[PDB]
């Protein structure tokens, strides 16, 4: 169809005209504005882990014997390496 | 839809569901003319019932042989990652509520916006009233005179003319 | 603050042509088969004259369909008929009404009988009669 | 005690006595303070409950329940402020007075020391509530909500006063709950059913069964500006606790007929939540939540055997907040867009980003994620009501499904693209929008840390 | 299964006199966009089909109702019916379970809860 | 889409070695990683009271473990290149190669 | 992020249309009016957009077929879809 | 930037594109010929097939097999 | 913008970095070398063989 001649070719100079207005980056258009103001980097891992490791254990050493039955750790599973003979090997 | 162009909507999709069936890129290509042969077998004859059997029996042999999970052209009426990006969607007219110190940024851009409005500030007196002249009573599809006879500003301004982009 | 005659009044008929369209145009000509008829099985107060029902079903289909918007987003001015099940329903599939799933879901039901047997590997079937003996048969020692 | 009624009545001429617009901030300032007094002498025992006067034991009872009641007052003036700023000050002085005039009785009730101060104060509201519904409505259907709100509440609560005056002169004196130490049982007759039925049905008509709730959405759909008294009417309802003071005793031994109140509300619990899915009006959609997991307490209370009261108490104040707060969201989002029709508001979550996490934490506490109070208030229900009969796991197990599709469909309706035609909705939730919407999720989840302060005696 | 759904049928040429089924709609989308395009609006549109969608659905039935047809006395088969059933199921239990709790002991002695 | 993929080597040297290692591994573990996982099952519990169907049923599923792999291998890594022009592919990606390795 | 310009679209469209041996590559490119190379009613208009989808690949809407008379018209609005030249 | 230039492929090769001869018993023939033949040629004619695809040279296998076998070795 | 560091392809089949593939190929050994010890020393089954329990005596 021919009829779209006078139309939407205005849009080509209208849409692409808005989009023309759109793109801007001089003068740092984030002002920002105001204001002021790796080896070590050895305490960042320390402020990370070494603060808790202290705090968490201070809640344990002072603790495990406080609770009547706290952490339940299991038996040694003794093997005939202490008081025993084998005696086989059979 | 006018009886003339009714085969197009089939002629568009006919080969479409084909390619998702074929695998090799030549396979689609090799069957092109071969299956293209069937169209012009009767090239020039009646528009009415005589050739309506080119429409009539086109129903079967198409729907039969349909749904081999077609290739969907991802950004489109359906299929994956089509409408995907809404996390922007460009809510045009976000420029209202600010409390400046948020308006320090893009000063050149705030300058440009208020310059667009002057068109839409007053384009109306002949923009709206011409639509009272243009459409006599019950007019079908509603666009103005394509120019609006001197300068359209936009006229469709700005909702369709400034509308939202994709990224 | 719509003043007079907001919604349906006591239909189904008073002047089917008086309603659609006085306001609320469901049908154009008062017969589109959109005339404010579909009071099928009345005496149920449900859906009175209602510039409304049985207009067809299975979805707004949400595709290009682009006069302006036309379906579920963009809200054409006034068609609204029946809704609210329309955001969890679509159209025609490729096959039609084949329950082969009840077939396949019962396909294993064939192997129910395969349950009543066992799979014991050793020894083989070796057609037997009284050779079976899962544990013991005759004397212990 | 007078530590409370006296300052809160002292509030009353803290308001009009003031100047022009200083009024709101004047009373909101003080009204918070009383909360220090609220805890102050309260949260004593514990064991062998507190009774400090002849006709008052404020709350001992392990039904503390009173601290909330003193919260919601200076949550109103932050709530109610929106469109009430548009009429005169001598009327605005009123609406703050009657609203207090409610708050004064809810301190009187929950203590009451007895049955017969309860009742006359149990019916002593409906003077202040009815006046807030009919005036300052919105639609014109309000005028019928005025009647329906009576003619039920009052309709069958008169048979109380026929019954409670029947007990007073039968066995000793009802003057005091804390003396039941003589109670004979109720065996059977065609008279005693009625007694038990008269001493009960008045309470049901407040916390609805699936019958005779016909009023509850009639009053809430159309109701004052902010939910201004709609927050209060979600306190009033749950305050039917007093069935906890009776049915524990005072005809203990008729469970014989319990079943028509079990199977009637137990199949409604699976029901009216399901008639809530297709609702097109948002302040309706929440109003039917309020029936549902409220009406679960009525199968918690009738059954004896605690682990229900462990779980029945946590529920009265469970949705006491969540079901409160939702009426606070749907208000705000209505300020900007003047339809209450749920459809119309879509394409939010872009335009009000901070209010995203507000919907979520609300709609997440109907889901009842395990850690919060909500489940630890439901999973003491299921544990005893399972032992009743094993089959209760099904229906009330279904409740835990339809309610999840229920909640989300309300949020996920507000995640969509809609720019559509709205030039409104500019305001990015000025602080009160997000301030009064807080002071719920902060105090709510918080209690899960030391949740022994919400529990019954059992 | 649900449904054909009749993607082909009879036609051609009868009912080609049926036209202006679009003139019904074409009027509005002209008028609707005549509504919808204007510089100064800032607000929602009436959209009557929605006003007549709820108000002819929620209200406007008990007004329209009549208690006559025995397909509207149907509900006794629906509303009350299963509510009797759930009584029949339970009341047998809570008893069958009770009788045993007296004569004979089903439980163990490490059940304190309850 | 498994259509419009192409063959094994067009500037994808390393990633296509990641497929044919793993997508080999999942196939029943000849000497590889899960050699103690899928392999120690049908050789151990397979001596038991088994339903004499799963034995039929499961081991047949083991077959498709091949055609699972080889299908998405042969359409993507095998056939002639098919996909629209202007394809920018760059696999030199410190923040990626660091991860697979 | 991928850079796009208005030259390639004048080239690419010129390109494959000059690839088809059905068209001599002396023929007009930007404006032939395509009605000289419309033969016949079908097997041109929908025929030519069969290949051009194989490179960009968005949907080629139906009602945009009748814009395809002008060979500058096809390239014209493909700029407006994918957000092309300023 | 003019890189997508024509007058380039114009099929000679491609035993899969020799079906133009196969269809010449009916005939079309090629047109449009070179679209599906865009990348049909070039280094895309090799496309290593079966196990040699999954051998990748079998490089270190039979050269490095005894690399540990063996130094004492008794 | 960002940079030109690689241009795209018109199906001229872009070039590799030449440390891209070799650095990878050393991990084509780790499957072909680590497959060494399969048959050395292990057979199709290392088992022991059931000797047909003939002594029913
Ligand atoms: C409390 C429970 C926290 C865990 C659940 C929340 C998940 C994190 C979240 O909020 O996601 C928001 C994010 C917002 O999405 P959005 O709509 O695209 O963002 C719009 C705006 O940016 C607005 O959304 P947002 O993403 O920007 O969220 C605002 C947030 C964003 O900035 C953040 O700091 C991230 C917050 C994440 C952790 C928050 C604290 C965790 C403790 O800013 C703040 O956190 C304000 C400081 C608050 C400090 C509170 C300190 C204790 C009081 O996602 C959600 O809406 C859903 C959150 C719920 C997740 C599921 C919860 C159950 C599992
Ligand atoms: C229905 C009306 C029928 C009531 C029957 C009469 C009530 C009655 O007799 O009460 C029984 C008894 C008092 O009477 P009596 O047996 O003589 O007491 C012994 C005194 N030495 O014990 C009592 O005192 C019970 C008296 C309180 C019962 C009043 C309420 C009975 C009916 C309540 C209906 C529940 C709601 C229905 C109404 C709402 C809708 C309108």
């Amino acid at each position: 169809t021919p009829e779209e001649k006078l139309r939407l070719q205005q849009l080509r100079e209208l849409r692409r005209r808005w989009l023309k207005d759109q793109e801007l980056s001089p003068r740092e258009p984030v002002l920002p504005p105001q204001r002021v103001s790796t080896y070590r980097h050895s305490i960042f891992a320390f402020t990370h882990v070494l603060i808790p490791v202290w705090i968490i254990h201070y809640y344990l050493k002072y603790h495990v014997t406080t609770k009547p039955y706290t952490i339940v750790e299991k038996k040694p599973r003794i093997f005939p390496g202490d008081t025993i003979l084998e005696t086989g090997e059979v | 839809l006018t009886h003339q162009q009714k085969v197009l909507r089939l002629y568009k999709r006919a080969l479409r569901h084909l390619e998702s069936w074929c695998i090799h890129r030549d396979k689609y290509r090799y069957f092109a003319c071969l299956l293209r042969a069937r169209f012009d077998e009767h090239k020039n004859e009646k528009d009415m019932v005589k050739a309506t059997q080119l429409l009539r029996e086109a129903e079967e042999e198409f729907w039969h042989g349909q749904h081999p999970q077609p290739y969907i052209f991802p950004e489109s009426p359906g299929g994956t990652s089509y409408e995907r990006y809404e996390c922007y969607k460009v809510p045009e007219w976000c420029l209202d509520d600010w409390h400046p110190s948020e308006k320090a940024m893009y000063p050149d851009y705030f300058a440009k916006r208020e310059q667009w409005k002057k068109l839409r500030r007053e384009s109306w007196e002949r923009e709206v009233k011409q639509l009272q002249e243009e459409t006599p009573v019950g007019g079908p599809r509603t666009e103005a005179l394509p120019p609006a006879r001197k300068q359209g500003d936009l006229p469709p301004l700005w909702w369709h003319i400034v509308t939202r982009p994709r990224e | 603050a719509s003043h007079i005659t907001k919604d349906m009044l006591p239909g189904p008929y008073p002047k089917t042509p008086e309603e659609r369209a006085a306001a609320a145009k469901k049908y154009n000509m008062r017969v589109e088969d959109y005339e404010p008829y579909p009071d099928d099985g009345t005496g149920y107060g449900d859906y009175p004259k209602l510039p409304d029902r049985s207009q067809q079903e299975r979805d707004p289909w949400y595709d290009w369909d682009h006069p302006d918007l036309r379906l579920n987003w963009g809200e054409p001015m006034h068609w609204d008929l029946d809704m609210y099940i329309r955001n969890r329903v679509d159209t025609s599939p490729t096959p039609v009404n084949w329950n082969l799933m009840c077939k396949h879901l019962f396909g294993f039901v064939a192997f129910m009988l395969f349950m009543f047997w066992v799979g014991e590997t050793y020894p083989a079937y070796q057609p037997v009669g009284p050779k079976q003996y899962p544990y013991n048969n005759l004397y212990l020692e | 005690m007078l530590k409370y009624i006296i300052p809160t009545i002292m509030l009353m001429p803290l308001t009009w006595l003031s100047k022009n617009n200083m009024i709101w901030v004047n009373s909101t300032a003080h009204s918070l303070l009383i909360s220090f007094t609220s805890l102050l002498l309260m949260n004593q025992f514990g064991d062998n409950s507190l009774n400090f006067s002849l006709l008052f034991f404020s709350d001992s009872l392990s039904t503390p329940l009173l601290i909330l009641t003193m919260w919601l007052l200076p949550l109103m003036l932050m709530a109610s402020q929106h469109h009430l700023s548009k009429e005169n000050l001598t009327r605005k002085k009123l609406f703050i007075t009657m609203l207090i005039s409610l708050q004064l009785f809810l301190i009187m009730t929950f203590t009451a020391m007895e049955l017969i101060l309860f009742y006359i104060l149990f019916e002593a509201t409906l003077v202040p509530t009815l006046i807030i519904i009919t005036r300052w409505g919105n639609q014109t259907e309000r005028l019928n909500a005025g009647l329906y709100f009576l003619f039920y509440t009052l309709a069958g609560s008169l048979p109380l006063l026929v019954a409670l005056i029947y007990i007073q002169n039968t066995v000793g004196s009802l003057n005091f709950l804390m003396l039941q130490y003589w109670v004979q049982p109720v065996h059977n007759s065609w008279s005693n059913v009625f007694m038990w039925l008269a001493c009960m049905m008045a309470f049901m008509v407040k916390m609805p069964l699936y019958g005779l709730h016909l009023w509850l959405p009639k009053a809430h759909v159309e109701a004052p500006i902010a939910g201004s008294m709609v927050l209060a009417a979600v306190l009033l309802k749950l305050g039917g606790y007093g069935m906890l003071r009776i049915t524990l005793i005072l005809n203990p031994m008729t469970d014989f007929m319990a079943y028509p109140f079990i199977m009637l509300s137990l199949w409604g619990m699976i029901m009216t939540s399901s008639i809530c899915l297709r609702q097109t009006d948002l302040k309706s959609l929440i109003a039917y939540s309020s029936v549902s997991h409220m009406a679960l307490v009525i199968v918690a209370i009738l059954i004896q055997t605690p682990w229900s009261y462990m779980g029945a108490t946590a529920l009265m104040i469970a949705h006491g907040l969540t079901s409160s707060m939702l009426f606070c969201l749907a208000n705000s989002n209505y300020e900007r867009i003047h339809s209450r029709t749920m459809i119309l508001a879509r394409g939010l979550q872009t335009l009000l980003p901070l209010m995203a996490t507000w919907w979520l934490l609300a709609s997440l506490t109907n889901l009842a994620l395990p850690p919060t109070i909500n489940l630890i208030g439901e999973l003491f229900v299921v544990m005893s009501t399972f032992s009743w009969s094993n089959i209760t796991i099904i229906l009330m197990g279904v409740n835990m499904v339809i309610t999840a599709l229920y909640s989300l469909y309300m949020l996920i309706m507000t995640q969509r693209g809609k720019y559509t035609y709205h030039i409104n909705n500019i305001s990015p939730s000025f602080t009160r929008e997000n301030a009064l919407m807080s002071l719920h999720i902060l105090p709510l989840l918080l209690l899960t840390l030391n949740p022994k302060i919400i529990l019954g005696p059992l | 299964t649900t449904l054909d759904p009749a993607e082909y049928d009879i036609s051609s040429e009868t009912r080609k006199a049926q036209a202006e089924r679009l003139a019904i709609r074409s009027r509005l989308k002209r008028e609707y966009q005549l509504q919808y395009y204007d510089p100064s609006r800032r607000g929602v549109i009436e959209d009557p089909a929605l006003v007549r969608w709820t108000y002819a659905r929620s209200a406007n039935i008990y007004p329209n109702f009549r208690p006559n047809t025995k397909t509207s006395l149907l509900g006794a088969l629906f509303g009350i019916g299963p509510l009797v059933f759930w009584y029949y199921v339970f009341k047998t239990d809570r008893d069958r379970k009770e009788k045993l709790i007296q004569e004979g002991k089903l439980d163990r002695t490490f059940n304190i809860s309850y | 889409d498994i259509r419009k993929m192409g063959g094994l080597f067009k500037a994808m040297p390393f990633t296509t070695t990641a497929l044919i290692v793993g997508s080999l591994a999942l196939t029943g573990m000849p000497f590889l990683t899960g050699f103690y996982s899928k392999d120690l099952i049908i050789e151990a519990a397979n001596t038991s009271y088994t339903n004499a169907w799963a034995l039929l049923m499961t081991l047949i599923a083991t077959s498709f473990t091949a055609i699972y792999s080889t299908r998405i291998i042969f359409f993507a890594l095998l056939g002639q290149p098919r996909f629209p022009t202007l394809v920018n592919i760059n696999e030199n990606n410190p923040l990626l190669i660091n991860s697979i390795k | 992020a991928p850079p796009l310009t208005l030259e390639g679209i004048k080239d690419r469209v010129l390109y494959v249309l000059k690839l088809y041996d059905k068209i001599d590559p002396e023929k007009l490119s930007v404006n032939s009016h395509f009605m000289k190379d419309l033969g016949l009613d079908s097997l041109d208009q929908v025929e030519i957009i069969m290949a051009m989808e194989d490179e960009f690949g968005f949907e080629i809407p139906d009602i945009d077929a009748e814009k395809l008379m002008c060979p500058q018209e096809i390239v014209d609005y493909i700029a407006d879809k994918k957000d092309v030249y300023e | 930037m003019e890189l997508p230039d024509y007058k380039q492929w114009k099929i000679e090769g491609t035993p899969l594109e020799t079906v133009q001869e196969k269809l010449a018993a009916r005939g079309l023939r090629d047109p449009w010929g070179r679209n599906e033949a865009w990348r049909y040629m070039g280094g895309f004619a090799n496309n290593v097939s079966f196990v040699g695809a999954l051998l990748k040279g079998f490089k270190w296998g039979f050269a490095a097999f005894v690399v540990a076998i063996g130094a004492e070795y008794y | 913008g960002g940079g030109a560091h690689i241009e795209p392809r018109y199906r001229q089949f872009p070039q590799l970095t030449r440390s891209q593939v070799i650095q990878a190929e050393f991990f084509s050994a780790t499957m072909w070398f680590w497959i060494l010890w399969r048959f050395w020393h292990d057979s199709d089954a290392v088992l022991g063989h059931f000797p047909y329990p003939d002594p029913s005596q």
